[PDB]
């Protein structure tokens, strides 16, 4: 019954790979794993703990496969396991949802207009399961609820970036409805510019994410009517995942306080990036540093 | 609005071929061979006698010959997409940044120092039509 | 690339049992059919057989279990099954899709922001079929061919009557811009009152039904407004089937002729509708009778 | 716009159970047990021992009992939705005018006559609290 974070964080699966083979204190991989150490150290403060997360994230091909192809999904299930992407299983807990407020929401957000499709039975992949990683670190089991929310970014056309920026505040004002006084968090997974396939494979643009930040905490609205075109020719064939970061940035009301900001090239293909945001009027003092570039360009 | 001009923007993006409809219906059984692979008794199956597990799903041979020659670009050329291919090089054991490095001709060793470097930058890649 | 036609037909799974067990022609079915007679010969003439057929039904947990429930689906494979829902697949062809056209629909509609869930493959039942049969005959191979497009109505919420009739405009408009010149139709099958389950199963409204009619030909948009609580409360709770009859009307324009109408009360336990419309601009002559309504209390 | 006070109002209509999902949540292994009779392999082990095929399902004592009882009602009651059970009485032969007179205390015969003289009158049988 509140939102009072919204959180991002690319959900590359080589991080998966290196924290599962113990080389996540390397030299490539160090200087990631401590960038996310203000956000470990962050969110296990009491009142900074979520009672529930709202993940939203694009399937990769895991759950769903060429016959059916939903633009937004919502898990509402009581367990979800970690997908085989091919490796076999994630060897990490498995993630429990929140059904009485994930069936809240998938209600409220029909009413409110978006076709949602429900899923009662779905594993989670990497976009999901990665993010939990990397924020809470190799717990037993996770230390929150998690509801999953799927997103189509695979089969085009994806949904606009102005009807994933709506949804978002649809989704704060279902969870705002919800009768228990619960702390909820959105995070929103992917980016930020990379290029998995062909011969622009390895492209990556950090004057786009950079100002794709900027944009994000002060002027989403804007933001919002970016056609996808303009992801696709400048931030990379799947730069088109960072329409998540619009659903998490209208689940925050119009002022935010960043309070903290990691930036990272390369991590695998891609710039990687996480940020905590907060509403303005409720927000903690933001983190010292409060924003962090790291890799060798940078 | 108009689905046709959405859809012809994406020809001007050099090196890329975006996951468009057309590309879908042309991969699909392609695609769903790649998915077979997230069950495990299906990848062992596959590594054991690859062409007998293709003929299974009806590829025409440009896809298959695709496959066996592990050539990701010519997979994608048939409507192969990178995310359900994940699936293939995860049952060989190689990693996305392998399989990425693999589509532009660079050596693994080169691609890696570019990433290192700061990545591919986006000069000259933009736009077919205009050079940039 | 033209919507010429709507068309509305209850779809009752006992009718096609009457076609199997040749009762069709008994003292209870024979003025069913004998209803269905005027549309059957006007479709078959000249000029009037559709090169394709939209087809808008709800899914009766047939193709969609407890485990993935979406809003709105639209079948783009090129072929789709009878559904196994209990006593075998039903004993009619295959019914063929038009992938081309059906694609160029889902792209349209997501772009449009509707979140589409888009089918590569499905069984399609009783709320596909049956018009079909009705319609057609028994065929060798349907003469047409038909895009599978169904709606939950069966886990709360469905869609609103705002919503649906709104999805019908942008349906005729990613027809419109199809741009092969075909025949298209679009349908919408079930209804009218009535009442499957507990007490009050046996539940008709003829009021409600006509007034229903009336409406949807004359003041659409003033239909599209009613509740879900309304349909439920006067139709039965399985009359909330009606909500597709607005997926139809809103792909036609504002005028239009209705040229048949044929009601009739009981077809098992609910009441029969059926109805023919065009716009105003191209309609044809209205059949005659233009109106019939049948039923031994009618 | 506010779910509690659209999901609240289905509870003045009487005789009739909305299909919400407090109710879905509840019947979720009932309807799943329904939807595996959609092939007819699962219909001939599910007849040849109904209460065996019953215990793979995980349902309460009473979802089992309403089964094998064949009491439609009160499959309802334990989240039972009329459109998944039809493949049970679809399993037994029985048509949707069996089921539905079944839940009404009818008779076959009172309730097609019922049927046939115009249905059940809307009258009366709106509003829990109107009385109309
Ligand atoms: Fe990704
Ligand atoms: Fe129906």
């Amino acid at each position: 019954a509140r939102v009072t974070t919204g959180i991002t964080s690319s959900h590359i699966p080589a991080l998966g790979a290196a924290i599962q083979t113990g080389t996540s204190d390397n030299d490539y991989w160090g200087p990631v794993f401590k960038g996310y150490q203000p956000i470990r150290d962050w969110i296990k403060q009491p009142g900074n703990m979520p009672d529930v997360v709202i993940l939203v994230y694009n399937d990769h091909a895991s759950a769903f496969d060429m016959n059916i192809i939903p633009t937004f999904a919502i898990g509402c299930a009581e367990t979800f396991k970690p997908a085989d992407e091919g490796w076999g299983p994630r060897p990490v807990p498995d993630v429990k949802g929140h059904p009485d407020l994930a069936w809240h929401i998938a209600q409220s957000l029909i009413l409110d207009e978006f076709d949602m499709t429900i899923m009662n039975q779905m594993d989670v992949d990497h976009g999901c399961t990665v993010p939990l990683s990397m924020i809470f670190g190799e717990p037993e089991e996770w230390p929150c609820k998690v509801i999953p929310f799927p997103v189509n970014v695979v089969t085009y056309p994806p949904p606009s970036g102005k009807r994933c920026f709506a949804l978002g505040d649809s989704i704060r004002a279902a969870v705002e409805s919800f009768p228990e006084d619960l702390n909820v968090h959105v995070w929103g997974t992917g980016g930020m510019s990379h290029q998995l396939q062909g011969p622009r494979a390895g492209l990556i643009n950090k004057e786009f994410d950079l100002n794709f930040i900027d944009k994000l905490i002060s002027d989403p609205e804007e933001l919002s009517k970016m056609p996808h075109i303009q992801y696709l020719r400048e931030s990379g064939s799947e730069g088109v995942e960072l329409v998540m970061w619009l659903i998490m940035r209208g689940a925050l009301p119009e002022k935010v306080r960043d309070l903290y900001t990691f930036y990272h090239i390369p991590a695998s293909n891609t710039a990687l990036g996480a940020m905590i945001l907060q509403p303005e009027e409720t927000a903690g003092t933001p983190l010292e540093p409060r924003k962090v570039m790291s890799g060798h360009s940078l | 609005i108009d689905v046709h001009a959405y859809l012809a923007e994406f020809d001007d993006i050099p090196g890329t071929r975006v996951f468009t409809a057309q590309r879908a219906r042309k991969g699909y059984n392609l695609n769903q061979f790649a998915m077979s692979l997230m069950k495990a008794e299906n990848r062992e199956r596959f590594k054991a006698d690859e062409s007998a597990y293709l003929d299974e799903w009806n590829l025409t041979p440009a896809a298959k010959a695709a496959v066996l020659a592990r050539d990701y670009n010519a997979m994608i050329d048939e409507g192969g997409n990178v995310y359900f291919l994940s699936k293939l090089f995860s049952t060989d054991g190689k990693s996305f940044q392998f399989a990425a490095g693999s589509m532009t001709g660079m050596t693994q060793e080169e691609y890696a120092q570019m990433m290192i470097d700061g990545g591919r930058s986006p000069a000259g890649v933009r736009s077919i039509k205009g050079g940039y």
